[PDB]
RNA sequence: AUGCUGAGAACUUUCCAGAGAUGGAUUGGUGCCUUCGGGAACUCAGACACAGGUGCUGCAUGGCCAGCUCGUGUCGUGAGAUGUUGGGUUAAGUCCCGUAACGAGCGCAACCUCCUUAGUUACCAGCACCUCGGGUGGGCACUCUAAGGAGACUGCCGGUGACAAACCGGAGGAAGGUGUCAAGUCAUCAUGGCCCUUACGGCCAGGGCUACACACGUGCUACAAUGGUCGGUACAAAGGGUUGCCAAGCCGCGAGGUGGAGCUAAUCCCAUAAAACCGAUCGUAGUCCGGAUCGCAGUCUGCAACUCGACUGCGUGAAGUCGGAAUCGCUAGUAAUCGUGAAUCAGAAUGUCACGGU
C-alpha cells in the first residue's frame, strides 16, 4: 500500500511518518501542528517546499520526530517532508535543488576539546 | 589574495511575505529566546502600521533613498596624508548602512513595549525625518575635499 | 603523545586481560607489580620480552618470554618451583610456569635493550659497537633498523642526537609497527639508557 | 551546620582535672594540650591558654558565653 | 543468560561458542541483543611540567549481552562454562 | 625519607584495630531511640580507648611510587603510570575509541 | 634499615600518675616443628655502627609560521657554494617545466550514507486492553541510543597556462570538489665540594606569618525603567552502586536526621525543573535591585562546635549613568547568558562543566 517508512533527523533521532495520500493534512509528534506547535514562525517554513511541489491537496503528512530543543527539531520538520514522497514517484525529483533541506549539518557540536573553552570557540590569549 | 566565501542569502518567511527582510533575526535575537522574539520580529511590523495607513513593507523598502550614502570610508596611503576613497558603488556598501543603524538608535528612547521600543522609528521614512538621515547628508559634504582623489593618488 | 596505545585491538594483544567487577576492578591489580621487578635485577640472564598476566581459573597466568633455557632449566624442574615460590609469595594469586620457545630471538628489541648494559659499563668502546648491534642482526628478516641516540657518548655536555640508522623506519603508522625498548642503568659516570627500535616486517 | 544537634558536652577524658577540681580551691591554671579542648558550660568562669608553643595571653572569661571555640583569646593569625 | 565481559572482541567471540553449541542438542536458544558503546569520556595530565592546556582522551568498555534459553536443561551453561574464557573472560550466567 | 614511609602506612590495622566496637558503637547515635537519660553511656566510645580509632589522618596514594595526587578510583596506581601500563599492557580495557 | 644476646612468642596493653603517648598492675593463654636434641617471629630492651641531608647546588649529572641537513658528484686555492636558484603554481622544501646536478631522510601531506541478527523485564508503528501512566503476550516489518563496516572524488567533459602543476566552472541530486632563546629541580628515577655527626636517631612540640599606607594581568554580571518581591507551565531524570547512593517525607514558607518504593538498577536517591502566553497596583529612579562588624540561635558526623557558618525570612548601613586618554581583539557554525552523577568503598573540588536548542 502507502503504509510507508520515512524518518527525518535532528540530535540523533529515528522517526516516524505514518503516511497516506489526502488533502495537505499536517500533524507532528501524536499531535497537530496546530497542537504542539504555536508561539513560533518555523510551523510553516516548511510551507516553502510544501506549496511549490503541490502536494497541498495530495497527501496527509505525519512526522514525529522526538528530541533536541524547543526550536531545534523545528529544523527536522524541515527535512522529513519529501523523503517518504520520493520513494513513491519520480515527478519533484529535480525540482527540490532550489531548496536544499537534507543534509543533516555535522557543523553541530562535535568533541569536546581541552585547551579551549568549547568546540572551537577560542579563549583569552595575549 | 583570493576572496573563498559563497554568497548564500537564504529567503524563506513563513507569514510575512517580504521579499529581503526574512533572515533578519539576529540582532532580534540577543543571544536569548526565540518566544520572547516573537511580537518583534513580525509582531513588530504588526505594531508599526497599527497607529498607520499602509502595509509595513512599504515604508520598509524604502529605506534605500536617505540613509544610504554615496562614498566609502576606508582609508588609504600614497606616500602622505591618509586618502580616504570616494566612488559610486554597488548596493551591497551603501545599503548595507541603510538597514542596520536604522535601528541601532534604540536605547535613547526607552519607551513602553519592548516590541516598539524596535520597530518604533521605521515609519520616519515617509519623508525621511529620522535618526539616521542626519549622517547620511554629512557624508556628502564631508567629501568635497576628497572627490577628485579616485586615480590621482588613490 | 604516545602512539603505542593506539594499537590495543586490531593488530596486537593486550597483556592484562582479566576481569573482576566495577568495584572490584583494583583487587588484581595489586599483583600486577611486583613481578617485573624481579626480572629487572636479578634475571638479567635470559632476558625478558614481553609478559602475559591473565587470571583463568582459578589461580593466576604468568609467562616469561625468555631467550636462553638452558641456564633457567636445568635437570626437569629444579628452578621451576624457585619461580613458583620467590613470586607468588607476595603475588595474591598462584602461577602455574609454562616456558615457549623463541628460537632466532634476534627480532625483539627488548633482547638486544638488554644486552648493551651488560656492554657499557666495562670501558668496552661506545661507537663502533652501536654500529655492529645490528650488523650481525640483518641478514635474514627485518628491512631496517633506527636507533636514536641522545645522550651522554662520552661527553657530558651532549645533546647530540646521533644518527645510528641502517635501512628504513617510519615510526608514525600502525601498520608498520612501532618498537619501543628503553631500558636504563648505570655505567661508571653518567646515566645512559638503552633505547632499541627494532623494526620487523609489517603485517 | 554548628547547631545545637550536640547538646551537651559528655567527655570523659577532656575531664578527670574540670569535674573533680570544683571542690578544690582555684589557685593553678588548667594548662591545655590542644587548640580544640573545650569544657563545661555551668563551670563558667575557668582560664585555658591557647596551646601552640612558645608563650601564653591574657585570658578573662565572665558569664555570658554559649557560642565556639577559644580561638579569641590568643587569635588565628595574632598580628605579628 | 547475561555476562560480565570486556569490549567489543571478547563476547562476540564468546557467545558464538553458546548458541550453536546449545542449538545442536536439541533445543531452542534466542539470538544476540545488541548494547552499544559504553560512551564514558576519561581526562588526565600527561606533561612533564605541571600544565592545565594538557589533557586527553581516554575509556575503558563494557559491553554485555542479552539472551534466555526457552527449555531450561542445557548443559552448554554449566559445563561449557570453563570453555568460554580464553585469558581473563569471566562468563556470569543466567538461567533465562 | 624513610621514618615516613612506614608510620603510617600501618594504619590499615591500626584504624580498624578494634573493628568490632567501632560498629556497635556509630550506628544507633543515628537513631533517636536513646533515652533522655542516656545521652551518656553512648560516649564511652573511642578515644581514649586509645585514639586511633578515627579516620580523619589517612590519604591514599600510589603503590610503587607513592603520588596522593593523580589517585584515582578505578586504579591503585597514578597519574605516572597510565602512559606507561597500558602501552605495557597492565590495565585491561584502556582502548582509545570516540 | 641493622649484626650479637632476652624473661615472656605474638595478643590483650581497654583501665591509672595522661588536663597529653606509654613503661606497666598488664585482669586469662603456652604456644611450634617431635632423630623428644634443636629451632624460630615480637611490646620494650643494654653494646658497636649507622640509616636522616628536612640548607646549598640545573653551569664537568634531565632523556621521550614554515624550514633545516646528510650522502654522492661537481666548480672553488680554500672557507664555502650548487642542490634548496629561476619560470609557471602551492595551506606547504606542494609541485610542473627549465636547471651540474642526482637520490635522499626529516617538518609539511597521510597515520589516530550500506547490514544479515537484533530488544528475557522499556512499551503501542501490528494491536485487544490501559488509569489511553500501557499490568502484559505481541513490538524481529509502518523499529528502542549500533559492534563492525562499500565512506566522500584530481572523479570526469570544456575555456586559460609551455598543456602543467594547479587555478577558475557543470555533475548526479531535497550530499559535492579539499631544527631554534649561558634563565624554573645536585629534590618525585637520578647525583657532587662541606656539613647534623648526646644529631632534623628525642618528640607528648612552652606560638610571636593579613598596621590599609597603593598601582594593579585589567578579562561574567549594568546603564533603574520592560517598570520594583513568587510556591505555578506540552517539561530534566540514569549509572559506579556486597564498610555505598541516602524516597512521596510524616518535617515544610524553604529544613525530605527515625523513614525508606530502588540493596547489584531498559528501575531509581539530588527526581524538582525548560528564557512563551496578556502576567498583576502604578506605566521611563544613583532610588521600595541595595543589608560588608551588632543570626542571636534551631531533637543531623557523634565521647572533640564555652564572646565566629550552610539553612538567604528581606525589619536594613551607599558608591552599577554610553566605556573618552587608547586598546583584550571578530571574515562561518562563528562574536553567544539553561546543570556535572559516582572514593582507598562517609556525598559544601567555581574563570576553560557531560546539551548552551540562537
Amino acid at each position: 500500500a502507502t503504509q510507508n517508512y520515512g524518518t527525518g533527523r535532528r540530535k540523533t533521532a529515528t522517526a516516524r511518518v505514518f503516511l497516506r495520500p489526502g488533502t495537505g493534512k499536517i500533524s507532528i509528534n501524536n499531535r497537530g501542528l496546530d497542537q504542539f506547535f504555536g508561539r513560533e514562525t518555523a510551523r510553516m517554513v516548511v510551507r516553502q517546499p510544501l506549496e511549490l511541489t503541490e502536494t497541498v491537496e495530495k497527501f496527509d503528512i505525519f512526522v514525529t520526530v522526538v528530541g533536541g530543543g524547543v526550536s531545534g527539531q523545528a529544523g527536522a520538520i524541515r527535512h522529513g517532508i519529501t523523503r517518504a514522497l520520493i520513494e513513491y514517484d519520480e515527478t519533484l525529483r529535480s525540482s527540490l535543488r532550489k531548496a536544499g533541506y537534507v543534509t543533516r549539518d555535522a557543523r553541530e557540536v562535535e568533541r569536546k576539546k581541552v585547551g579551549l573553552r568549547k568546540a572551537r570557540k577560542r579563549p583569552q590569549y595575549s | 589574495r583570493r576572496r573563498v566565501a559563497a554568497k548564500r542569502e537564504v529567503l524563506a518567511d513563513p507569514k510575512y511575505g517580504s521579499q529581503i527582510l526574512a533572515k533578519f533575526m539576529n540582532h532580534v535575537m540577543e543571544s536569548g529566546k526565540k518566544a520572547v522574539a516573537e511580537r518583534i520580529v513580525y509582531g513588530a511590523l504588526d505594531k508599526v502600521k497599527e497607529r498607520g495607513k499602509a502595509d509595513p513593507l512599504e515604508t520598509f523598502e524604502k529605506a534605500l533613498d536617505a540613509i544610504a550614502p554615496l562614498v566609502e570610508v576606508k582609508s588609504r596611503r600614497v606616500g602622505g596624508a591618509t586618502y580616504q576613497v570616494p566612488v559610486e558603488v554597488r548596493p551591497s556598501r551603501r545599503n548595507a548602512l541603510a538597514m542596520r543603524w536604522l535601528v541601532d538608535f534604540a536605547r535613547k528612547r526607552g519607551e513602553k513595549s519592548m516590541a516598539l521600543r524596535l520597530a518604533g522609528e521605521l515609519l520616519d521614512a515617509a519623508e525621511g525625518k529620522g535618526a539616521a538621515v542626519k549622517k547620511r547628508e554629512d557624508v556628502h559634504r564631508m567629501a568635497e575635499a576628497n572627490k577628485a582623489f579616485s586615480h590621482y593618488r588613490f | 603523545v604516545h602512539p603505542n596505545g593506539i594499537r590495543l585491538g586490531i593488530v596486537k594483544e593486550h597483556t592484562s586481560v582479566w576481569y573482576a567487577d566495577r568495584k572490584n576492578y583494583a583487587d588484581y591489580l595489586f599483583a600486577d607489580l611486583k613481578v617485573r621487578e624481579y626480572l629487572q635485577d636479578k634475571l638479567k640472564s635470559a632476558s625478558v620480552s614481553r609478559i602475559d598476566i591473565h587470571r583463568p581459573a582459578q589461580t593466576a597466568r604468568i609467562t616469561i618470554h625468555t631467550a636462553r633455557p638452558g641456564i633457567v632449566i636445568g635437570k626437569k624442574g629444579e628452578d621451576v618451583e624457585k619461580l613458583r615460590q620467590d613470586l607468588t609469595k607476595q603475588m595474591g594469586v598462584p602461577v602455574h610456569i609454562n616456558i615457549e620457545e623463541i628460537r632466532k630471538p634476534e627480532l625483539d628489541a627488548m633482547l638486544v635493550a638488554q644486552s648493551v648494559a651488560q656492554q657499557l659499563e666495562r670501558r668496552v668502546m661506545f661507537r663502533r659497537a652501536m654500529k655492529r648491534a645490528v650488523q650481525n642482526a640483518m641478514r635474514i628478516g627485518a628491512k631496517g633498523i633506527k636507533i636514536q641516540v641522545s645522550g651522554r657518548l662520552g661527553g657530558a655536555e651532549i645533546a647530540r642526537t646521533e644518527w645510528y640508522r641502517e635501512g628504513r623506519v617510519p615510526l608514525h603508522t600502525l601498520r608498520a609497527d612501532i618498537d619501543y625498548a628503553t631500558y636504563e642503568a648505570h655505567t661508571t659516570y653518567g646515566v645512559i639508557g638503552v633505547k632499541v627500535w627494532i623494526f620487523k616486517g609489517e603485517v | 551546620p554548628r547547631s545545637l544537634k550536640k547538646g551537651p558536652f559528655i567527655d570523659l577524658h577532656l575531664l578527670k582535672k574540670v569535674e573533680v577540681a570544683v571542690e578544690k580551691n582555684d589557685r593553678k591554671p588548667i594548662k591545655t594540650w590542644s587548640r580544640r579542648s573545650m569544657i563545661l558550660p555551668h563551670m563558667v568562669g575557668l582560664t585555658i591558654a591557647v596551646h601552640n608553643g612558645r608563650q601564653h595571653v591574657p585570658v578573662l572569661v565572665n558569664e555570658d558565653m554559649v557560642g565556639h571555640k577559644l580561638g579569641e583569646f590568643a587569635a588565628t593569625r595574632t598580628y605579628r | 543468560i547475561r555476562l560480565k565481559a570486556f569490549d567489543h572482541r571478547l563476547i562476540d567471540q564468546s557467545t558464538q561458542e553458546i548458541v550453536e553449541t546449545a542449538k545442536r542438542t536439541g533445543a531452542q536458544v534466542r539470538g544476540p541483543i545488541p548494547l552499544p558503546t559504553r560512551k564514558e569520556r576519561f581526562t588526565v595530565l600527561i606533561s612533564p611540567h605541571v600544565n592545565k592546556d594538557a589533557r586527553d582522551q581516554y575509556e575503558i568498555r563494557t559491553h554485555k549481552r542479552v539472551l534466555d534459553i526457552v527449555q531450561p536443561t542445557d548443559k552448554t551453561v554449566d559445563a561449557l562454562m570453563k570453555l568460554d574464557l580464553a585469558a581473563g573472560v569471566e562468563v556470569q550466567i543466567s538461567l533465562g | 625519607k624513610e621514618s615516613m614511609k612506614n608510620r603510617e602506612l600501618k594504619r590499615q590495622l591500626t584504624v580498624a584495630k578494634y573493628a568490632k566496637k567501632r560498629a556497635e558503637l556509630k550506628a544507633i547515635i543515628a537513631n533517636p531511640n536513646s533515652s533522655a537519660e542516656e545521652r551518656w553511656n553512648a560516649q564511652v566510645a573511642l578515644q581514649k580507648q586509645p585514639r586511633d580509632a578515627s579516620a580523619s589522618r589517612l590519604r591514599n596514594r600510589c603503590r610503587l611510587t607513592g603520588r596522593p595526587h593523580g589517585f584515582y578510583r578505578k586504579f591503585g596506581l597514578s597519574r605516572n603510570k597510565l602512559r606507561e601500563a597500558a602501552m605495557r599492557g597492565d590495565v585491561p580495557g584502556l582502548v582509545k575509541a570516540s
